[PDB]
């Protein structure tokens, strides 16, 4: 299991919390090979992890955090308050 | 003073008029001012010397016709004042401009000076109690009953695609061209000269429009029709002489899809419809593709919708459900929605009153429209 | 093979070129490929049919201009290859690509596929001995003579605020938008249609850029300018007809600060500048505020720097010394830095040699840049 944690507390908090559980099957051969095989598994996993942890969040969080609340509305126009207070919808 | 308001749906080719809450515009006539070419020697002649509506349609040959409107933008303001005065006069409506509030229409992304000068005419020359200007795409959706969807339109002046989502007309995704029915009729006239039969006079121009209305179809594959040889179908003029039209009938409405023919690098109808959907947001695209509404007279060509479907299939992303709906009364779709908008009680809030115009001016008209 | 290296400063709007260790770029021309709209009937016409640089600027009206590069991301690769070939050809440089090493530039945080395909073009199609891609902000600081400071820039494609402190370009604190001069020119074009004067053609598009360059100013208080009525100043087009510009001139460059007006979510130039300073470490913020360098053509608006200073005063913490410095030649700031970087003896170590590229591939290019 592979857990990250980051915490920022200036002007309010932000936290990164994470983990990856991995189950793998390896075959023993030599001391030089088993030393360089497990490390290789860790190296690729932790890079793929950091890669996903960095590259998915910079883009996908921006879009999923946006799917919850969008940066501008569905019109892409700042909502008009005068319009809201003197318009009717429906049938 | 809250009388039954008048809905004047302005158009470059045809102008529609009538009262609020009706099923159809009772008063539809072409938007031009015919004036006599020849000299009047004999007494008991046609009096006035300024012809609008059915008199002008009856006596085309006498009148040097000239359109005040071009691409949804009035050039001749004195002529539009005479048309609006004729609309309210006893020959059509039989009412006063002083009593009823006015619903007006215009194309999107037009000159703001023309919108101000329109308001000046309705408030000062006519004595209107309250005015309101609106879009064509918003009204067409009110007529159908829907809220969401794209509205492709093709009148005589403008072709513009406006995407709307749940009663929110998206301003930044409004696509527009100055290629439309009048330009197709002008392109047909130029093609008929290449065939043989020329129509140079302004009264004689409406024969080309009548040929365009009747005998023009949009072929699905243009390259296949170009390789094949046409049949040369006939058409009888108002005189009686025959005209073998030939390949000009099918190459004429190609202008709307291929604007490179007239000599004007524009997008075209099908590209405008795709561009309007693409400029709008990712979440709304699939709903906008499913709800595509057609209106205007230049959508009434044979196999227009079938060609517009094929062009969307070519451009748009694959495996998406396309649906180009079209009402029965496409010519009057914009007026029906205005009549519905006028009949609703909320119309009182939206309009610009005469008192509010006198206090503020043009700024209040710009605020209330958007 | 260590000959005098060439510095090709890329850009969506304009592309600069010349030799290393020079004061000014001798070879500046706009980055586009003009192609003939009209039919060449007469013998002894313009030969070639693919126009780049001053010939295209001279013969705008004939050519359908199209840009290969939008937002620092090339769309059409064949067009950029023709532009780079025109740069190296006898009409501009009068040199071979085989002799001189190459210094390329790109906007930060771009797609890596385009950077790879750029390198492929320089190593394979041209036979370059050594290539090196670099940042624009790093070069602009080398041109000025500082090491510390933020570099706000605004070309035709990209706007990006890169903070650097004593030769440490922080890759993480780099902010970027896809909003710049081209989008301001497109937004001004849209406003001119709202005013009345429509420009749709590709050759006619460069008149809007010329109007944007000449007749524009950024107001300090936009709400105060909105309440007041404008003067409506004039400007003569290349033809001769006069145009009253009106309120479009001052509302057009507001796009850079308010990105919501075009219809796309972004931070803005002033926010990006504050944001680049905030993302860096706490101890280095006050030095980054003191050294703010401007660059690019879209920073040349009247009262642009004054508006940037006011926006920083509003957002940033109080009682901090703000200083937005700028060079005299803001257009050629990045190229001078590249010419300085190329003239240095260190330059031999940084580059990607042709032998190293043939052995490793794209991975060696990704390693050497960062
Ligand atoms: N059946 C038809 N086939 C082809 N074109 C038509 C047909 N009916 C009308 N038109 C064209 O469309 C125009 C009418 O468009 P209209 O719906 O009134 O739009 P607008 O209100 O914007 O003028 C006419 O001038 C005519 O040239
Ligand atoms: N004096 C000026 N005022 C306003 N805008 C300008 C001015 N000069 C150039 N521009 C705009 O800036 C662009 C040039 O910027 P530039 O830095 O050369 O772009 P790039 O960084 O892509 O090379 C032009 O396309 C033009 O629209």
């Amino acid at each position: 299991v592979l857990k990250i944690q980051v915490h920022y507390y200036e002007d309010g908090n932000v936290q990164l919390v994470s983990h990856k559980d991995v189950q793998d099957s390896v075959t023993v051969s030599n001391e030089a090979q088993t030393a360089k095989e497990f490390i290789k598994i860790i190296e690729h996993a932790e890079n793929e992890y950091q890669t996903a942890i960095s590259e998915n969040y910079q883009t996908m969080s921006d879009t999923t955090f946006k799917a919850l609340r969008r940066q501008l509305p569905v019109t892409r126009t700042k909502i008009d308050w005068n319009k809201i207070l003197s318009y009717k919808i429906g049938k | 003073i809250a009388n039954q308001p008048v809905v004047i749906d302005n158009g470059s080719g045809v102008i529609k008029a009538g009262f609020a809450g009706d099923q159809i515009p009772k008063y539809c006539f072409p938007n031009y001012v015919g004036r006599p070419k020849h000299v009047r020697v004999m007494a008991g002649a046609l009096e006035g010397d300024i012809f609008i509506g059915p008199k002008a349609e009856e006596h085309r040959g006498l009148l040097s016709i000239r359109y005040p409107m071009e691409h949804g933008i009035v050039k001749d303001w004195n002529d539009m004042e005479r048309i609006w005065q004729y609309v309210y006069s006893k020959e059509q409506l039989q009412t006063f401009s002083e009593e009823h509030p006015v619903l007006l229409t215009e194309a999107p992304l037009n000159p703001r000076k023309n919108r101000e000068r329109a308001a000046e005419v309705f408030f000062e020359t006519f004595n209107v109690p309250a005015l309101f200007i609106s879009m064509q795409a918003v009204l067409s959706l009110y007529a159908t009953g829907r809220t969401t969807g794209v509205v492709l339109d093709s009148g005589d002046g403008v072709t513009h695609a406006v995407p709307i989502y749940e009663g929110f007309a998206m301003p930044h995704s409004i696509m527009r061209i100055d290629i439309a029915g009048r330009d197709v009729s002008r392109f047909l006239r130029l093609y008929l000269r290449k065939e043989g039969y020329d129509f140079h006079s302004s009264s004689e121009f409406e024969i080309v429009k009548a040929i365009k209305e009747r005998a023009c179809y949009l072929s699905i594959n243009p390259q296949k029709d170009e390789t094949l040889e046409t049949e040369k179908a006939q058409y009888y003029l108002p005189d009686g002489s025959t005209i073998e039209i030939g390949p000009s009938r099918f190459r004429a409405p190609e202008l709307l899809f291929r604007p490179d023919l007239i000599g004007e690098e524009s997008e075209g109808i099908h590209e405008v419809l795709v561009f309007a959907i693409q400029k709008s947001d990712m979440d709304l695209r699939r709903t906008l593709f499913s709800n595509i509404v057609l209106s205007g007279g230049s959508t009434l060509f044979k196999g227009f919708g079938d060609r517009l479907l094929s062009e969307v299939k070519k451009l748009a992303p694959k495996d998406v459900k396309i649906r180009i709906s079209a009402p029965q009364e496409r010519l009057y779709s914009t007026w029906i929605g205005g009549s519905i908008l006028a009949s609703l009680d909320t119309f009182k809030k939206m309009w610009v009153s005469k008192k509010e115009y006198e206090e503020d001016g043009a700024r209040s008209i710009h605020r209330k429209t958007f």
